[PDB]
């Protein structure tokens, strides 16, 4: 069992690190939109401009 | 024709033979670079969004 009960927790670690895998990528898609935002508060952008801004 | 150059249904495309045509056409342009400006927006987003599939 103790042998069984190393393999788990070594199993458990995958996917934890697994899913952390995956968080790792949206914050790097919400920091890009934070910093697509504070673009779109300057005040020399045309109406076009932030509608295609917003496409992405 | 998507553009605004040329007639769809005519088959006839602007002329710039004439002055008072012309102040005409820079908005048709201004649109037409607008539809194009929209998709290379759309496309760049397309390109940004694989990036962020790709890596995770």
């Amino acid at each position: 069992g103790l042998r069984r009960a190393e393999q788990n927790t070594e199993d458990g670690m995958s996917l934890i690190q697994t899913a952390e895998g995956y968080l790792q990528e949206t914050h790097e898609i919400v920091q890009r939109v934070r910093v697509l935002a504070v673009q779109a508060a300057n005040g020399i952008y045309s109406e076009e401009d932030r509608q295609q801004i917003q496409v992405e | 024709a998507a553009l605004g150059l040329r007639n769809p249904t005519v088959l006839t495309f602007i002329s710039l033979s004439t002055a008072g045509k012309a102040n005409s056409v820079i908005g048709l342009c201004d649109d037409a670079l607008r539809v194009i400006s929209k998709q290379r927006a759309d496309l760049g987003a397309y390109y940004n969004r694989m990036e962020h599939a790709a890596k995770g």
